[PDB]
């Protein structure tokens, strides 16, 4: 399974 | 060896007036691919490219298809700040790449994981084995560190890549275990191409290997020929398995001293090939 | 972008190729950037249809690799190619299916 998205770069 | 990996790989590729950017996300279990979404094809839905996850439910499928879907939003803000960071117009197209993972052993034990991002093709950020800091690759992306750094983004993804990935990749393993722990050590053999009268191309094949990584490596009387080897890329075959090969050009009635040396995790020995006439 | 990496093209077909067996034909592309690219794969110079490809994905490097395929029965005298077109391409690049690579 994919991990939570970072925010912004 | 008996090692695995899970990894993600996502790529963003802007294209401005001609609409969102193209994004596109694979899933691999060691060299085997199980999940991909791409922007641009017909279902705007993770999909199954494995049969043993497709046994897997609707909720999983609903899930993958948010997290992909939020991480190709991200990328496409990221596609416009990392454009100001750079200084870069509106008309050009351009790219993010990530790739992230993590590896265990032949027991399940975790081993590492790994982050690296890109932007047009060169390092832009990545995560260090620590899993508790970065490395930019220049003055723009330590802006991007700054935030990440503040914002504390290595502890919630350090929990992914070293607790919920090694988990999943655990899981598929047993769910997928009659087809991905296999190791198939490759088959080789040499073949010989005459250039003219007097010279020819010894090529060292290795074929039906699983997974990827392999050496060829050209030796002449056992001194080391790394400048005037031939390698090409290893290729697939499309049935999960992997092809390469290494050529050499040698003097015609020279070839008994050339040897080609071939190192896969299948292989019980490294095997040594020569080619002789008598 | 900035940078720009020509394509490597392999032509080359799953199994050990024999004449009269069914087989797939293959054209990996990969070492290449930017990702925008044309692959055709060629038969007597006419475009084979039902071509498939894999799913866009990049080496160490960063620089990306794809695969085209399709089924065919090797003869003595069909001539198979695959037909890349890339920005670093002054034309298209035509390569042709030799059994030796």
């Amino acid at each position: 399974t994919t991990a939570p998205s970072l925010s912004g770069k | 060896s008996g090692s695995h990996s899970m990894r993600y790989f996502f790529t963003s590729v802007s294209r401005p007036g001609r609409g969102e950017p193209r994004f596109i996300a694979v899933g691999y279990v060691d060299d085997t691919q199980f999940v991909r979404f791409d922007s641009d094809a017909a279902s705007q839905r993770m999909e199954p490219r494995a049969p043993w996850i497709e046994q897997e439910g609707p909720e999983y499928w609903d899930q993958e298809t948010r997290n992909v879907k939020a991480q190709s939003q991200t990328d496409r803000v990221d596609l416009g700040t990392l454009r100001g960071y750079y200084n870069q117009s509106e008309a050009g197209s351009h790219t993010i790449q990530i790739m992230y993972g993590c590896d265990v052993g032949s027991d399940g034990r975790f081993l590492r994981g790994y982050r690296q991002d890109a932007y047009d093709g060169k390092d832009y950020i990545a995560l260090n084995e620590d899993l508790r800091s970065w490395t930019a690759a220049d003055m723009a992306a330590q802006i991007t560190k700054r935030k990440w750094e503040a914002a504390h983004e290595a502890e919630q993804l350090r929990a992914y890549l070293d607790g919920t990935c090694v988990e999943w990749l655990r899981r598929y393993l047993e769910n997928g275990k009659e087809t991905l722990q296999r190791t198939d050590p490759p088959k080789t053999h040499m073949t010989h191409h005459p250039i003219s009268d007097h010279e020819a191309t010894l090529r060292c094949w290795a074929l039906g290997f699983y997974p990827a990584e392999i050496t060829l490596t050209w030796q002449r009387d056992g001194e080391d020929q790394t400048q005037d080897t031939e390698l090409v890329e290893t290729r697939p075959a499309g049935d999960g398995t992997f092809q390469k090969w290494a050529a050499v050009v040698v003097p015609s009635g020279e070839e008994q001293r050339y040897t080609c040396h071939v190192q896969h995790e299948g292989l019980p020995k490294p095997l040594t090939l020569r080619w002789e006439l008598s | 972008e900035a940078i720009q990496r020509t394509p490597k093209i392999q032509v080359y077909s799953r199994h050990p190729a024999e004449n009269g067996k069914s087989n797939f034909l293959n054209c990996y592309v990969s070492g290449f950037h930017p990702s925008d690219i044309e692959v055709d794969l060629l038969k007597n110079g006419e475009r084979i249809e039902k071509v498939e490809h894999s799913d866009l994905s990049f080496s160490k490097d960063w620089s990306f690799y794809l695969l085209y395929y399709t089924e065919f029965t090797p003869t003595e005298k069909d001539e198979y190619a695959c037909r890349v077109n890339h920005v670093t391409l002054s034309q298209p690049k035509i390569v042709k299916w030799d059994r030796d690579m």
